[PDB]
């Protein structure tokens, strides 16, 4: 039994026609204190998988170490480590799911919500969620924390069922993701303006964009709001 | 509600068939009697899992005894395996109210009450479960040693019906057993759905109910 | 002296090969498998006529569908029988069904080779495990201290086994009735037994699908012996 | 591996003897003689010291005679150090019994547990046996005065008079000759000394080569006293019995 | 001679005699052949009966849907090693949702056999194994030996008179390597190979054990009436 | 802990440590059991190069395991005490769990199982002891006599002997015991038991021990006087 | 459980123990013997937590019976009491302590003295002329303080017990279904068949 | 303080025909008032003509199904490729569940298949391994809504023969696969309307001697 200390907020993600997109802000919160302002919460694993992590950052840094150690162990006595026997998103996910469920079962969880985004060797989009309880689920859209409450409703308007995925371009899907990150910045008190975004495409591979900023914010209407009811000036 | 009593013609064993999840009725058609061997019966009351698991386990331990000793286990020995097992788990939160009923030549017809507190009692009459007090009321006030097999079978059936009616956590059907020197004999399933109305009419009892 | 888990230059385990010698010195045990059941018979070999022969338990029930006969250091068989019984009842507890005869044998043989420097030496006893299951019907298995087990239509183990096996090789056909097989076991026992076969110094058993494993009391066996002499005298 | 250097201290000879037990007894046969004599009114323990030097501290030494509790003493023949391990065990075992039952341990029970420990060293663990034989002198309210011996085999037996260590064959012949059942403790004292006097491998028996102890009822009405004799008390008994 | 009392002793020439004696148990074992194309891998094993009244010892064991092996030597040692491999195939599945690579199976068997060759009171495994599988990099055949030496091959054979089949496969190499997308033809080329290791006896219907794994073929064992087609 | 396999197979298929344990039994003082129609008698030789023995306190060669079961032995005395202790503990444990005293077969099967375990466990030698276990099952009047030996084999005997010159007294019992007619009374049975020991013993002085076990936990040890009468009666019935 | 009494008179110890076994609002049994014979001249009565009572009594009984067989001798009541106390004194600092109170009534054949030992589940031992466990003592101690004489016969002892049971049936809230009475004297243990 | 359990909602339903059996489950996965997924299957083919669902805490459900699938795989290895009968599966699952008696799997488990006589079989389990064979059973969030409807329409409870004056009961008879699928589709549309944790999709596994067929149906997504 722990309590999370330094925390990261929403990880959001969705499938499009060729691949998957995943995004997360660069803040490490300390309760209400916005303590650390340069924290990468998307960790790429090979050139076909990004793992996005929310919750306790100390536990996230443990999971980073587990993943970089996993790539090492996979290369051992493995002439095809960079070919047919490379780590798949499904391999990396199932490993993390196994650990998450063992730790909850020892009453000592890794205090995290995880989304494993990637493309499989056969060109199939992979997107699956696991959290501190070892609960797992897949959907065309996934999100953690506030993400689930505010990001999913917006992303589901683009991809509502499976049949919408072939009809969604990376332009449309990335636009939905960037817009959803602006909404979270408006409405989540544990969020930041600076975020990372990763596209894993079955043709263009892994594209990792750092130091993105929320832009085109509507604030002008604020000047017309006076008092809390009867106040005129 | 489960019951077992000793009389002239051996042992009567009668159980209801209801499983509960709080005030939810989980089942109306559940077996609460385990046939350990042709001369040994176990009744189940309390935790469903606890009862089913440890009483089928008891059947395994009783089979092993007759393999290593070339002789059926005594009712005393069979009850004391189950009472010594639950006693090891005392405080862990097992919930079990059981009767081990059977005939061996050295013992005669024997009933042992065993519960998850570790209590083990030899005796002639027991009622166990949420509906025990209801079953006792009818059974105790009609019970003689000299009941005919036919009368004793009915009293057992009538005592569970009584409990099925008043106790909210008993009902469904009555399952009847008769244990003699020749072993146990099943005396059928009796749905309370039909049995209540038939008993009311034929016995003229249950005048509390809108006829 | 030298390690208990040592290989010979020929590529065999010394302690296993020596245990096989101890089994040859054992009293005879024969099994025969038919479509009507499996028969298990043994030589009791009482060391003295003061010893009460019915106390010589060399045919043993494992479950209702599985029986077992032994030859060699028969004391070593106690813990094997105990494991077999536990494995059969346990299987029935986990799966609400009868354990397969092969699966029970494989379980017993998994003990065999867990000795060394676990127990200190291999078992000095061979077992004939006979049973019935729905999948592969009536079965006879020879279970050795090597941890190997063979299925046999018929098999002899103990001192008279080279002679008995050559006799079984001719006499066994695939349409033996249970009766024929009982007489065949009696016949081959009297041939390799030092003393003269009667209902006191030899014991019969069978397992049928219908009535499970039954050890024949001395009355029933005495009639099969009287029956055996009548067939023989009349050729 | 290590098998090559293992003596196998717990195996049978082809004749069904325990080698290490036999060789331990051979070892004990060279140890100072110890005698126990049991009278109707007490027990005598006498033991001969492994040849003393003129410069050994005589009074403060205890080679042979040890107190187990207030009611039980042992004479030792064999390796002193081995004996001390077993004695501290027997002393604890007596105190466990007193703690459990609020009654002094019956003499046989103590003897049986020590004998059971010795037995263990001959059946399992692949260690050498204890090179020790004990004469147990004790009193309990069940059997009264009792003499036992135990030896490395873990075998124990009860005696009216017995010897262990050197020249036991000689000593057992002289005891068997002069012991009577009616005998009082003062006569048993005299017998013990006369017996050592004759079987000793020394020229003369003197006070400074002897350990002497009695267990009498010679205090205050139905209560038992243990006496471990000082040098002077032995020297006096040696003159009064006329051996000096 | 003086240096063969245990696995923890080197000979003056730097040999391990307990390992060489272990290797001897395989030589005494009944012959088994392995061979593979690009699409399938086949095991053919000659099963040995105790006498005319006995069953023929099982030589082939299934390890997963995509992997299995044939044994020659001590059968119980094969049971232990195959059981260990079943567990490693399982672990790979449950933890990584990953079918175990035949190459990794090889390495794991090697390291398991090795522990027994370097520690006191243990003993080398007394069995040789041919492992076939179809993993993410196509069909594979492995030769395991209780020294710990694992070897990837197009084909091989082990046990009694194995040298015959091993020379034939060496001759046939270029023919059988290209029996791609034909199950029956790879099996018959396997049956032809084992026939080079027979003396005063040929392949009967309860004598012969065949296993195949390949692209759209689970590892499955053919025995009795279902191998009559191939004699 | 100490691990060595001390009991192992030799090329001829013998276990020498079990066979050498039987040599220790051969060298032990003689012991015989004879079961009558309605009783069992246990008789034990007492080796006679010892006077100054205190037989008030010296361990008796027959031991009660429960109040209805007795055990005697030939071999190492020290080894016997360990078997007797375990048997006594198992006797009380059976009463506690089955609510019934052990059958004689069960008590034998347990002691036999202990001896067997010590033949294939690392770091131990076999027991240098064979046992005669005699008594009456609870609420049963049929007499029981069983033998165990270091290997762990056990069996039921109409009458049997173990220890030094057991071959001589077995010879005697074999031609003097009728299976069809057991000694019909305690009196008769004690006589055949003492007669058998007199082939081998010496004078029947401080040389023969007898224990009689009857049904329902009725065990009584005979004394010098009573034994001595059977001795004088046997010797004056000899002059033919 | 609830009611267990003991009175030591001139030449005997008398143990009286209630017959009722109750779980909830049901008297399951009205003829329960809350006693085990430990040895021919030593009897132990017990009361406390369900299951623990019988398991403890039978465990003690097994250990005394084993000692008797091993030494072919009967432990003194003082010795048996000290053994029982030590077992309870151990239990109280265990993972799950034995919640059992006992009376030990014994006749010591060596001293020719009856002895009553009262022991609680903490392993608190006292030798007493009369004793009780539970609420019983609140009525019986003051009653016996008045009516008890050291030199009473066994018949007077049983009459003194009738006074105690009469008082408890008058003033105790629960129905304990009468008592089973057992006398421990020089001739061993016998039960009074009607009370 | 850390709570090791959660509720993922959804509801499951098994019915036994004469020569078939169905195990139906909604494909919705929830925590609190959020939808995790609209299509997360929780009814699985486990091999040997057995279908299984462990509804409740999704993590514990997946753990159990994995362990049972593994149990079947080892049964084949250890018992010469023998078919695991539905009764033997049932008893095995009791032991799996009762193993964690003091830290339970928080799931309602149903298995469906054919018994060794080729008859439709449904077994249902409590979280700690209690079990019983039955003609039909519902589990999970909407169990309380669906179960009494199944009692009425599958077992014809409280239904009497018109004009018999409530003395002759409607006669119990086996349903066609066509009829059973109608009851399942209507059970779930009713459950969807009235329970907030039920919706999105319905997935049905049907078991006959010819194997496991799958049918899927859209449910209301609100
Ligand atoms: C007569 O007197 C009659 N009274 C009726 C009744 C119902 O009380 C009963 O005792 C039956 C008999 C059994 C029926 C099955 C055959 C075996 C006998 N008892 C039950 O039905 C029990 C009732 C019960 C009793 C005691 C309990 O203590 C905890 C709880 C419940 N029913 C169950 O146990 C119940 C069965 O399944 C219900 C169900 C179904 C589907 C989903 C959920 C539940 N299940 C549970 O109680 C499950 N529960 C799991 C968690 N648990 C637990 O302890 O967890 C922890 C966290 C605390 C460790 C306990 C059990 O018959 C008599 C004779
Ligand atoms: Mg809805």
């Amino acid at each position: 039994t722990q309590q999370p200390i330094v925390t990261g907020t929403s990880v959001i993600s969705m499938k499009y026609d060729n691949g998957v997109i995943i995004a997360a802000d660069n803040l490490g919160s300390y309760g209400s204190l916005l303590r650390f302002n340069g924290v990468e919460r998307l960790i790429p694993v090979g050139d076909n998988t990004v793992v996005g992590i929310s919750g306790d950052i100390s536990d996230m840094q443990h999971i980073e170490r587990l993943l970089k150690d996993l790539v090492t162990e996979n290369a051992y006595d493995n002439p095809l480590a960079d070919a047919e026997e490379a780590l798949e998103p499904s391999y990396i996910f199932e490993y993390l799911a196994t650990v998450m469920y063992q730790r909850r079962s020892k009453m000592n969880p890794l205090w995290n919500a995880i989304i494993v985004a990637g493309v499989q060797s056969n060109g199939d989009q992979f997107l699956r969620y696991v959290n501190l309880l070892g609960v797992t689920y897949s959907s065309p859209t996934l999100a953690t924390g506030f993400g689930a409450h505010m990001a999913n409703p917006l992303l589901r308007k683009v991809v509502d069922r499976e049949s919408d995925i072939p009809k969604t371009t990376v332009q449309v899907a990335e636009e939905a993701i960037v817009n959803a990150m602006r909404v979270l910045y408006y409405r989540d008190a544990r969020s930041s303006r600076n975020f990372s975004l990763a596209i894993i495409d079955k043709n263009t591979g892994l594209t990792f964009k750092k130091n993105l900023q929320v832009e085109n914010m509507k604030w002008d209407f604020a000047k017309d709001i006076k008092g809390y009811g009867t106040q005129k000036i | 509600t489960t019951l077992a009593f000793r009389f002239q013609g051996g042992i009567i064993v009668a159980v209801d068939s209801r499983a509960t999840a709080g005030n939810w009725v989980a089942s109306q058609t559940v077996k609460k009697v385990i046939e350990i061997n042709p001369f040994l019966l176990g009744t189940m009351a309390g935790g469903a899992a606890d009862c089913q698991f440890w009483e089928t386990w008891l059947g395994s331990q009783c089979r092993l005894h007759e393999l290593r000793e070339k002789e059926r286990i005594s009712v005393a020995a069979a009850s004391k395996i189950l009472s010594n097992l639950v006693y090891q788990y005392k405080g862990a939160g097992l919930s079990m109210g059981t009767m081990i009923c059977g005939y061996t030549r050295k013992e005669g017809p024997t009933i042992y009450y065993v519960d998850s507190d570790g209590t083990r009692l030899k005796g002639d009459i027991f009622c166990v479960g949420s509906g025990q007090t209801f079953a006792y009321g009818v059974l105790d006030s009609n019970y003689k040693w000299d009941l005919s097999v036919e009368d004793a079978l009915y009293l057992g059936k009538r005592s569970i019906l009584a409990a099925a009616h008043r106790d909210a956590y008993s009902g469904g059907s009555v399952n009847l057993y008769h244990v003699t020197e020749d072993g146990w004999i099943y005396h059928g399933n009796h749905d309370v759905g039909e049995l209540f109305w038939k008993v009311k009419e034929e016995e003229g009892s249950f005048n509390n109910v809108i006829g | 002296d030298r390690g208990v888990s040592t290989f010979s230059p020929e590529g065999r385990l010394f302690q296993v090969e020596y245990s096989l010698e101890a089994i040859k010195l054992g009293s005879t045990a024969i099994g025969i498998a038919t479509k009507e059941g499996v028969v298990l018979g043994v030589e009791k070999r009482a060391t003295s006529p003061l010893l009460e022969s019915d106390s010589i338990e060399k045919i043993v029930e494992i479950d209702r569908h599985i029986g077992c006969a032994m030859s060699g250091l028969t004391a070593d068989a106690r813990s094997m029988i105990e494991h077999a019984r536990t494995a059969a009842v346990t299987h029935n507890l986990y799966y609400d069904e009868d354990i397969n005869v092969e699966s029970l044998t494989q379980s017993v043989c998994d003990l065999a080779l867990r000795f060394g420097e676990l127990m200190s030496r291999p078992f000095g006893v061979a077992l004939l495990i006979a049973g019935h299951d729905a999948d592969d019907g009536y079965q006879l298995f020879h279970a050795e201290p090597s941890g190997t087990f063979y299925r046999y239509n018929a098999k002899a183990i103990g001192s008279g086994s080279e002679g008995a096996q050559a006799e079984l090789l001719n006499e066994w056909h695939s349409s033996l009735t249970l009766k024929e097989a009982e007489l065949l076991v009696l016949k081959i026992l009297k041939q390799v037994m030092e003393e003269k076969l009667d209902e006191n110094n030899a014991q019969l058993s069978c397992i049928t699908k219908q009535d499970g494993f039954k050890i024949y009391d001395n009355e029933k066996t005495a009639e099969l012996i009287k029956e055996l002499k009548e067939k023989e005298a009349a050729e | 591996g290590s098998r090559r250097y293992d003596s196998r201290t717990t195996i049978f000879s082809p004749e069904g003897r325990l080698y290490q037990v036999e060789y331990a007894l051979e070892s004990i046969s060279h140890a100072g003689t110890a005698i126990g004599i049991m009278a109707s009114d007490g027990i005598v323990l006498a033991a001969e010291r492994k040849v003393t030097s003129t410069l050994l501290e005589q009074d403060t030494s205890t080679e042979k005679l040890y107190k187990l509790n207030d009611k039980i003493a042992v004479a030792v023949a064999g390796l002193t150090a081995d004996a001390e391990i077993l004695i501290n065990t027997a002393r604890i075992h007596a105190q466990n019994y007193l703690k459990t039952y609020n009654e002094d341990i019956p003499v046989e029970i103590l003897v049986r547990r020590l004998s059971d420990i010795k037995q263990g060293y001959t059946q399992h663990g692949g260690l050498r046996p204890f090179g020790v034989s004990f004469i147990y002198a004790g009193y309990d309210d069940r059997y009264g005065y009792q003499l036992y011996t135990s030896n490395p085999s873990g075998n124990y037996t009860g005696w009216k008079a017995i010897s262990v260590g050197a020249n036991t064959s000689a000593a057992q012949t002289l005891l068997q000759m002069d012991y009577k059942d009616d005998m009082k403790v003062d006569d048993a004292i005299e017998l013990a000394l006369k017996t050592l006097s004759k079987t000793t491998d020394s020229s003369a028996l003197t006070y400074d080569r002897l350990e002497f102890a009695t267990i009498r009822k010679g205090a205050n009405d139905g209560e038992v006293y243990q006496k471990i004799f000082k040098p002077q008390e032995i020297k006096d008994i040696l003159v009064k019995t006329g051996i000096t | 001679n003086n240096y063969d009392g245990d696995t923890v002793t080197f000979s003056p020439t730097g040999r391990l005699f307990q390992v060489e004696y272990a290797l001897e148990a395989i030589k005494q074992g009944s012959v088994t052949v392995g061979l593979r194309s690009n699409t399938h891998a086949v095991l053919v094993a000659l099963k040995r009966n105790a006498d005319e009244l006995s069953s023929y010892q099982k030589k082939i064991i299934k390890c997963d849907e995509h992997m299995g092996l044939s044994l020659a030597g001590l059968a119980p040692d094969a049971r232990v090693l195959s059981n260990y491999l079943r567990q490693q195939c399982n672990y790979s599945s449950l933890v990584f949702n990953r079918k175990l690579a035949v190459e990794r199976a090889g390495h794991l068997l090697c390291d398991k056999a090795q522990k027994n060759t370097q520690s006191y009171g243990g003993r080398p495994y007394g069995v040789g194994l041919l492992i076939i599988g179809y993993d993410k990099s196509g069909a594979h055949l492995l030769e395991f030996q209780p020294s710990g030496n694992v070897t990837e091959l197009y084909g091989t054979a082990i046990g009694a008179r194995s040298q015959g089949a091993k020379t034939y496969l060496e001759r046939t190499l270029d023919t059988f390597i290209k029996i791609d997308g034909n199950p029956d033809e790879l099996i018959k080329a396997g049956v032809e190979a084992i026939s080079q290791s027979l003396r005063d006896e040929s392949l009967t219907v309860d004598n012969l054990s065949i296993a195949i794994v390949g692209k759209d073929t689970p590892f499955t064992i053919y025995d009795g009436e279902a191998v009559a087609k191939y004699i | 802990g100490y691990d060595r396999a001390l009991s192992i197979f030799s090329p001829d298929g013998h276990i020498f440590q079990v066979e050498y344990a039987l040599e220790a039994v051969k060298r032990g003082t003689c012991a015989v059991g004879v079961k009558g129609k309605n009783c069992v008698v246990l008789g034990c030789e007492r080796r006679s190069t010892l006077k100054l023995q205190d037989t008030r306190i010296t361990p008796s060669k027959v031991s009660k395991i429960d109040s209805h079961v007795v055990l005697s032995f030939s071999g190492l005395n020290a080894d016997s005490r360990i078997l007797i202790e375990k048997a006594r503990v198992e006797a009380q444990s059976h009463r506690l769990t089955l609510e019934d005293p052990v059958t004689v077969e069960y008590l034998t099967r347990y002691v036999a199982g202990v001896q067997q375990r010590y033949t294939q466990s690392g770091g131990v030698r076999p027991f240098g002891v064979s046992t005669l276990i005699a008594g009456f099952d609870p609420r049963d009047d049929e007499p029981k006599l069983y033998q165990t030996e270091p290997s762990g084999i056990y069996s039921s005997w109409s009458a049997q002997t173990i220890g030094r010159n057991s071959k001589t007294v077995r010879e005697f019992l074999e031609k003097n015991y009728d299976r069809k007619e057991p000694p019909a009374t305690v009196e008769e049975c004690v006589k055949l038991t003492v007669r058998s020991l007199l082939e081998v013993v010496q004078t029947g002085a401080k040389n023969i021990e007898i224990t009689v076990v009857k049904p329902d936990s009725d065990i009584v040890a005979l004394s010098s006087e009573e034994i001595n009468q059977y001795v004088t009666q046997i010797e004056q019935e000899k002059q033919e | 459980m609830d009611i267990i009494l003991g009175i030591r008179v001139q030449d005997s110890v008398i143990l009286a123990s209630s017959k009722a076994v109750t779980r909830g609002i049901s008297v399951l049994k009205d003829s329960d013997d809350k006693t085990r014979q430990l040895s021919p001249h030593t009897l132990m009565s017990f009361a406390g937590e369900a299951g623990d009572t019988v398991q403890f009594a039978e465990y003690i009984q097994a250990n005394i019976q084993l000692y008797s067989i091993r030494e072919d001798y009967e432990l003194s009541p003082q010795a048996v009491s000290s053994f029982v106390r030590q077992e309870l004194a151990k239990s109280i600092r265990s993972r799950r302590p034995y919640q059992v109170n006992v009376l030990i009534g014994g006749y010591d054949k060596k001293k020719n003295k009856p002895e009553l030992y009262q022991i609680d589940y903490l392993g608190t031992k006292v030798e007493l002329p009369y004793g009780a466990h539970g609420y019983s003592g609140f009525y019986t101690f003051s009653l016996l303080d008045h009516h008890y004489r050291p030199d009473m016969t066994t018949e007077e002892g049983l009459d003194l017990l009738k006074l105690c049971v009469q008082e408890l049936e008058k003033r105790m809230p629960m129905d304990f279904k009468g008592v089973i009475v057992k006398i421990v004297d020089k001739d061993g243990i016998r039960q009074v068949d009607d009370f | 303080q850390f709570n090791p359990y959660g509720d993922n909602g959804g509801t499951i339903l098994g019915i036994a025909g004469e020569d078939f059996a169905v195990l139906a489950g909604d494909t919705r996965n929830i925590t609190d008032y959020s939808i995790n997924s609209r299509y997360e299957p929780k009814v699985f083919d486990c091999g040997d003509n057995i279908v299984m669902s462990a509804n409740g805490f999704a993590a514990d459900g997946d753990a159990l199904v994995k362990r049972f699938k593994n149990s079947v795989k080892w049964y084949h290895f250890d018992h010469n490729d023998k078919k695991l009968s539905i009764n033997s599966a049932a008893r095995n699952i009791q032991h799996l569940l009762y193993g964690k008696r003091f830290f339970p799997y928080y799931v309602h488990t149903i298995i469906a298949g054919l018994d060794e006589d080729g008859k439709g079989a449904v077994y249902s389990f409590d979280p700690v391994g209690s079990y019983e064979r039955e003609q039909c059973r519902a589990g999970g969030a909407a169990a309380s809504l669906i179960m009494p409807f199944l009692d009425n329409q599958v077992n014809f409870k409280n239904q009497y023969e018109p004009g018999t004056n409530g003395k002759v009961k409607k006669p119990l008879k086996y349903l066609s696969v066509e009829e059973v699928i109608k009851l399942v589709r209507d059970s779930f549309t009713s459950a969807t309307e009235r329970h907030i944790q039920v919706g999105d999709g319905l997935e049905i596994l049907i078991v006959t001697k010819d194997g496991v067929r799958k049918e899927f149906y859209e449910l209301k997504r609100d």
